[PDB]
């Protein structure tokens, strides 16, 4: 898996791949790892996918809470401190590897979390197992104060960096972009990979299969 | 309260929970060998209120059972998530559907604990049940608010059950009941009790319970399918004033 | 391993406004045959189905579990169940043992009741779900099936090409897995007719 | 019969609540508090009947947090208790959610406590009332009371205690003018109300000031000497 | 009635238990306590109902710490539970934080646990008021006073029983500002002889306590060498 | 006095007791529609110092459902979080958003958990809660006992007979959400003891976009009799 996140001038681009595997194998192709938070609050996930997707589905349920009681914006402080605080609590058992980022009053803001409960809040971060390929995109190529399509390419650059070089990583790139006046969640964004058109055709047709019972059971 | 005998032993509070009943929408049952019924009166009957449910007082329990209520409601929404409880309980436990006289015992078990046991309420609803199962086939039976469960061939709850009864000791035809003939029957015990006259098909309530193919069936008469079970009625006790 | 002790197959394959889901019969300890009429595909409602591969003690315990979930929601509800929401119970029904967990992973296959739009899903044995458009496969022979899967099947496909398509992707997939086979069984489910067969396969 | 423990009565009332509203005037004093375009201020007398009390304890002011002020009215061993229930709370918001708390968000916290006293017959609740200040993000300053039976709401201005009536008549009829509202102005409407209501001729003894602004958020509590600064512009004009 | 449970209120939003309680406080020997420039001193009525008690039984002088001390008026049983009290609260205080409780903090910690017990139907409140004293370099003298319903003040002065008016009335008088421990001993113990009645009960003990710097921060039972030396002047000055 | 005790007729006392507590509290009108529901009641105040922008009687509970009471704000309060909770329970476990009528009935529940003990008085609030799902819109009365009605309009809390006779005489379907506001509005002013201002009510309305409390401008607007 492969995701990662910047800080640009005016908001917040965040990215990831697809595939997703058991051992090996590639058991999916089109999954999402960029999950609801709040409106302005996005979540890109990264380990075991069922721990991610009911923590970041737990966190939503607890903001969509909060912002109706207080009747104002989520903060992504707000969301950082739930999900640390409960990740600490399990010890790590909860293999949920996060990159946070939203967009409130106070600013863009990214944070990248850690199954123990450890963050770290900073313009940039990767995570997953192409970290390493997207990081050396980054630390080569970025900029501060940069513009929307600036950090699209770059992001873009680094989820196909994870991808090309990585085994556990592939077959396509999302974004979500976030600023104060707008949010484009981007699925898909680029096709990097297309499978090959096949030459010879395997259609069987009706009698090649051998039965031996057979019912029918009309509904309406 | 409910945890103190009279002198002359007797449970106060038991009997105001069965006077709180009366009160109540009538509903009765009607076996037969062709099947089995209930028949409840809808008292929420006002040009505004919008009958968006399946029905109000027809509850579903199981795919061999339905009951019908009486008293309090609230109560009655309790206990019928309770039974509906026990019968996947039972299913879970042995994968074959509950008797109809297994879930009655577990939920008159319950109303009894409330009679005994200190600081509660006992419940304030009468219920009927109609099913069916491979021991005893369609049954019918009658719960009290102290927790009293009796088998019955016809019977009333609620308001106005002891002219219901009455009428159906004198028009009830035992082994030669079909299903026409108790729907037949309860247009006419509906009519000689409501106190709002006519019977109107929108102040009524109707279930059938019924075998196809070795598989239960419980349906809902619509507005329609009862208007005919109406007009039958005024034909026949016309042709009853004939004969003057 | 653990789910290699009772064996199993599981596929599920959509068509046009169609969708299929097979299995294979057989039930054994580590190497020995017992029975050859196991189930391993559960209604959970008409144009709706579920296939269990695992562990057998979890597959019996596991739809139990849900039937009683699923009677007490269309109960409470006055309406029958969409595949959606039924994934997301299973979904909570595993998680709920993140760390006692059932060894099962789940298929489901099915049409939505109103406008009979084909479903299909794959779970793992805590509940992150996969709602694939092609095919989906769990069980001993997941390699073995995602390769005939991949090469035979076709975007838009009638019912009789369908069963075709899935039964000889679940033959030749059964026929090189030692802990899976004898016998192999199809249910194909459309708005208005459920098919079901069994089909001539090896029993070694 | 309908009065001992809170059960309802034919007319649907609850008279233990309406009773703890009159305990709030057995301390014997009268709180006000005033809201401005840049501020936001409370106030309050000092009655010290002995001379051997230190008055540096006898307050009915208190710090919430940093930015959160409050004036307490009614039974006064009450109102501690409330007012550590409001730090505590105050505190693990904080802890949780990583911002401070707003005052709109506290007083309703505040009232739901209290409003379990009335729904549960363990406890009784509070002959307390309770102002709180502070200024928010967007909204601007703002001013909340909340009740013993779980009301609250904000006020531009509003009184707690024996003269509440006269003082929110006072307070009405000049809120209707909306003069260009200021610190200046607004404590000395505050204590201008005080005073008709009272007629007492304050000394900077007899009264406590607490202010926040949007300048400076930080609640503080005044001094003697800056009370006199106030007081001596009113007998000008 | 209005008047039988804590729980509950009047009309008027009063509370009889608690001040049914402080009735209690009203009924009892009278105890004093006096804030100096350097210390504070603690001097109590002690009235012995028979002369078989020894010399030093019903002490109503306490200490809660190493550096606080504690005079109490009312029901015997409640005061020595509510010390018991005070002492656990300033051990766990010096457990999770590492140094001495001080005064304002301690006499809001035994407040409350006083003011819970005025809310519940299952407790009556606490029938005995009480006086803490303590003295450090840093937070100086201090003088704290708890009533049953759980209300706490600061003093230079003040006293508790039945002759309360008596007492403050003399207290008034001193400049307690002024002076010291060693003279304001005289001033105590002069008080303490004025306001006891002999004819409204027997003979009486005097009981005095102090903490300051003469003791550095100790709070210490007054020696006999002083004690009798106040007592004197006590007998001198009621001469008048 | 006691709610674990029937009296002899076979009637809970409290229960009706807890039912005057909303028949004396402020109207709210409920109108269902063909393509919406309405919520509308009467905020007013007893001072021009409470600033009415900071409490709400008309509050939402998801996208799609939405509340009013008559009786007791206190009470509502407790109710609104339960609600809320529910629904993301709900959600939790299926992943849809919840049908207007299981949040009903949780909620009732929750008025019944208040009812059967000693030592808690019941809610002393009625509820009305709008809806949109499967197409169709919905309207809810929940009470103290524990029983809700589904109804096609009603009116609660004082004169709630007077303006229930009103909607009897002056509402039909082949509405819209339009038409009905206008209607709700009018049975409000009928109690209404002085001039409505965009300030002294408050409104919400339920459709396919969801939820909305509509502002003090859009009141002002309708508040001209116009749509």
């Amino acid at each position: 898996t492969t995701i990662a996140g910047v800080v640009y001038k005016d908001g917040i681009v965040l990215g990831a791949d697809t595939r997703a595997t058991e051992g090996m194998v590639v058991a999916d192709k089109n999954c999402s790892k960029i999950h609801f938070i709040s409106p302005n609050i996005y979540c890109c996930g990264a380990g075991t996918a069922a721990d991610t997707d009911m923590t970041t589905q737990l966190i939503s349920s607890n903001l969509e809470l909060h912002s109706l009681s207080t009747g104002r914006l989520p903060r992504v402080v707000t969301a950082n401190r739930m999900l640390k605080q409960m990740l600490f609590r399990y010890q790590g058992y909860i293999g949920a590897a996060l990159v946070l980022g939203g967009v409130d009053v106070t600013g863009p803001h990214l944070y990248s979390i850690y199954p123990h409960g450890s963050t770290d809040k900073l313009p940039y971060v990767t995570m997953g197992s192409g970290s390493l390929a997207a990081m050396a995109v980054f630390e080569d190529k970025f900029r501060p104060d940069m513009e929307e399509e600036e950090a699209k390419n770059l992001v873009s650059e680094a989820i196909a960096a994870g991808i090309f070089n990585d085994l556990g990583s592939g077959s396509n790139i999302d974004l979500c972009v976030i600023s104060k006046n707008k949010l484009d969640f981007l699925r898909p964004y680029t096709v990097p990979n297309k499978k090959g058109t096949r030459l010879g055709r395997y259609r069987c047709e009706k009698g090649t299969t051998a039965v031996l019972t057979e019912k029918i059971t009309p509904l309406e | 309260r409910t945890t103190i005998f009279s002198p002359e032993g007797r449970l106060y509070q038991v009997e105001y929970a069965m006077e709180a009943i009366g009160h109540a929408g009538t509903c009765l049952g009607i076996l037969a060998n062709d099947g089995v019924l209930l028949a409840a009166e809808r008292r929420n009957i006002h040009k505004l209120l919008d009958e968006v449910f399946f029905s109000e007082k027809i509850y579903k329990l199981n795919e061999d059972m339905a009951c019908s209520v009486a008293g309090i409601t609230s109560d009655a929404n309790v206990l019928t998530n309770e039974l509906r409880l026990i019968a996947q309980r039972y299913l879970l436990q042995y994968q074959e559907p509950i008797p109809c006289e297994q879930l009655v015992t577990a939920l008159c078990d319950i109303k009894q604990a409330y009679t005994q046991f200190g600081g509660k309420r006992p419940f304030g609803v009468s219920l009927l049940y109609i099913g069916w199962d491979k021991h005893y086939g369609f049954q019918l039976y009658q719960s009290d608010p102290s927790g009293n469960y009796g088998g019955w061939k016809a019977t009333c709850i609620g308001n106005n059950s002891a002219a219901a009864v009455s009428m159906l000791k004198q028009d009830y035809k035992e082994g030669e009941m079909t299903l026409k003939s108790a729907l037949a029957l309860a247009i006419k015990v509906l009519n000689k009790t409501m106190d709002v006259s006519k019977l109107s098909a929108e102040k009524v309530e109707i279930a059938t319970l019924t075998r196809e193919n070795g598989k239960t069936v419980i349906r809902v008469l619509k507005q329609k399918e009862v208007e005919q079970l109406i007009k039958k009625h005024e034909e026949e006790e016309a042709k009853a004033e004939r004969e003057k | 391993s653990i789910m290699s002790y009772n064996g199993g197959a599981v596929m599920a394959m959509k068509g046009k406004n169609c969708v299929a889901i097979a299995a294979d019969r057989r039930f054994g300890i580590q190497a020995q045959m017992v029975t050859t009429d196991f189930q391993k595909i559960f209604p959970m409602g008409d144009r709706l189905y579920i296939g269990l591969a695992g562990l057998a003690t979890d597959v019996q315990t596991v739809a139990q579990r849900l039937k009683f979930r699923l009677n007490l929601y269309e109960l409470k509800e006055g309406r029958q169940i969409k595949p959606y929401t039924l994934m997301s119970m299973v979904a909570n029904l595993l998680y709920e043992k993140r760390f006692g967990p059932y060894y099962t992973e789940p298929v489901i296959a099915g049409l939505d009741p109103k406008t009979f739009k084909p479903f299909i899903c794959s779970l793992d044995l805590i509940g992150c779900p996969m709602v694939t458009d092609d095919f989906v496969v769990s069980g001993t022979c997941a390699e073995q099936m995602y390769g005939m899967c991949e090469s035979l099947w076709e975007p838009n496909m009638d019912p009789d090409h369908l069963f075709e398509t899935i039964s000889q992707a679940m033959l030749n997939a059964v026929d090189r897995d030692a802990v899976s086979g004898m016998g192999v069984i199809v249910h194909i489910i459309e708005k208005d007719k459920i098919t079901t067969r069994t089909l001539k396969a090896r029993m070694d | 019969f309908d009065r001992h423990i809170t059960i309802f009565s034919p007319e649907g009332r609850l008279y233990q609540v309406e009773y703890a509203f009159k305990a709030i005037n057995q301390g014997g004093l009268t709180s006000v508090a005033v809201r401005g375009k840049d501020c936001a201020v409370i106030v309050t007398q000092k009655k010290v009947p002995d001379k051997l009390l230190d008055s540096s304890t006898v307050t009915h002011l208190f710090k919430i947090t940093e930015n959160i002020g409050c004036v307490m009215t009614g039974m006064t061993a009450d109102s501690r208790s409330q007012v550590q229930r409001a730090r505590y709370e105050a505190a693990n918001w904080k802890y949780k959610y990583g911002y401070e708390i707003p005052v709109d968000m506290l007083c309703k916290r505040i009232a739901d406590i209290s409003q379990v006293y009335t729904q549960n017959a363990e406890m009784r609740p509070l002959g307390c009332c309770m102002i709180l200040i502070g200024i928010d993000e967007e909204q601007g300053p703002q001013v909340y009371k909340c009740d013993p039976a779980g009301y609250y709401c904000g006020f531009k201005a509003t009184a707690a205690g024996v003269k509440q009536t006269e003082s929110t008549s006072f307070l009405e009829k000049k809120v209707k003018k909306k003069f260009d509202w200021t610190f200046e102005q607004t404590v000395e409407t505050a204590i201008t109300c005080l005073s008709t209501v009272l007629s007492i001729d304050f000394k900077p003894s007899e009264i406590e000031v607490g202010v926040v602004t949007v300048e400076n958020p930080k609640f503080r509590i005044l001094t003697e000497a800056e009370i006199d600064a106030h007081l001596v512009a009113l007998a000008e004009r | 009635g209005y008047d039988l449970s804590a729980s509950t209120f009047s009309p008027d939003g009063r509370v009889f238990q608690v001040e049914y309680a402080m009735k209690a406080v009203e009924n009892s020997s009278t105890a004093i306590g006096i804030r100096c420039k350097d210390g504070v001193v603690f001097g109590v009525e002690k009235l012995v109902l028979s002369k078989l008690y020894e010399e030093g039984s019903n002490k109503r002088l306490f200490n809660v710490d190493r550096h606080v001390g504690m005079a109490v008026a009312g029901l015997l049983a409640d005061a020595r539970s509510l010390a018991d009290i005070a002492r656990e609260e300033a051990s766990n205080f010096r457990s999770n934080f590492g140094y001495n409780i001080p005064l304002k903090h301690l006499a809001d910690r035994v407040a409350m646990y006083v003011h819970a017990y005025t809310l519940y139907s299952a407790v009556r409140p606490f029938g005995c008021s009480f006086m803490l004293g303590s003295y450090s370099v840093n937070d100086g003298a201090q003088l704290y006073m708890i009533d049953p319903s759980g209300v706490s003040y600061g003093y230079w002065g003040c006293a508790i029983g039945k002759a309360r008016q008596a007492a403050k009335t003399e207290i008034e008088k001193l400049q307690m500002k002024e002076m010291t421990c060693r003279d304001i001993v005289k001033e105590v113990a002069k008080i303490i002889y004025i306001v006891h009645d002999e004819v409204k009960d027997k003979a009486f003990e005097l009981e005095l306590s102090w903490v300051g710097e003469l003791t550095n921060g100790r709070h210490e039972i007054v020696p006999k060498d002083i004690r009798e030396e106040a007592e004197k002047y006590a007998k001198e000055s009621l001469k008048e | 006095f006691s709610l674990t005790t029937f009296s002899p007729s076979g009637k809970l006392v409290q229960i009706e007791y807890a039912l005057a507590a909303v028949a004396g509290g402020a109207p709210s009108v409920g109108i269902k529609a063909a393509n919406g529901v309405v919520l509308a009641t009467e905020k007013k105040q007893k001072s021009i110092l409470y600033d009415e922008r900071s409490v709400h009687k008309v509050e939402p509970i998801t996208k799609h459902i939405g509340l009013v009471y008559s009786g007791m704000g206190p009470d509502y309060r407790v109710l609104v979080h339960r609600a809320r909770k529910l629904a993301q329970q709900y959600y939790l476990v299926y992943q849809e958003p919840i049908p207007t009528a299981q949040l009903v009935q949780r909620v009732a529940s929750v008025m019944q958990e208040y009812t059967q003990s000693g030592g808690v008085r019941p809610f002393g609030v009625s509820l009305l809660i709008c809806g949109w799902n499967e197409g169709r819109p919905y309207l809810f009365q929940s009470d103290p006992s524990g029983a809700y009605f589904a109804w096609k309009a009603t009116a609660m809390g004082k004169n709630y007979v007077n303006g229930k006779t009103f909607l009897e005489k002056r509402y039909n379907e082949d509405l819209e959400l339009e038409d009905a506001i206008h209607t709700a509005i009018l049975t409000l002013k009928e109690s209404f003891e002085g001039q409505m201002t965009e300030d002294n009510i408050e409104v919400g309305i339920c459709n396919e976009a969801g939820f909305r409390r509509l502002t003090p401008t859009e009141v002002k607007d309708y508040l001209a009799a116009i749509a």
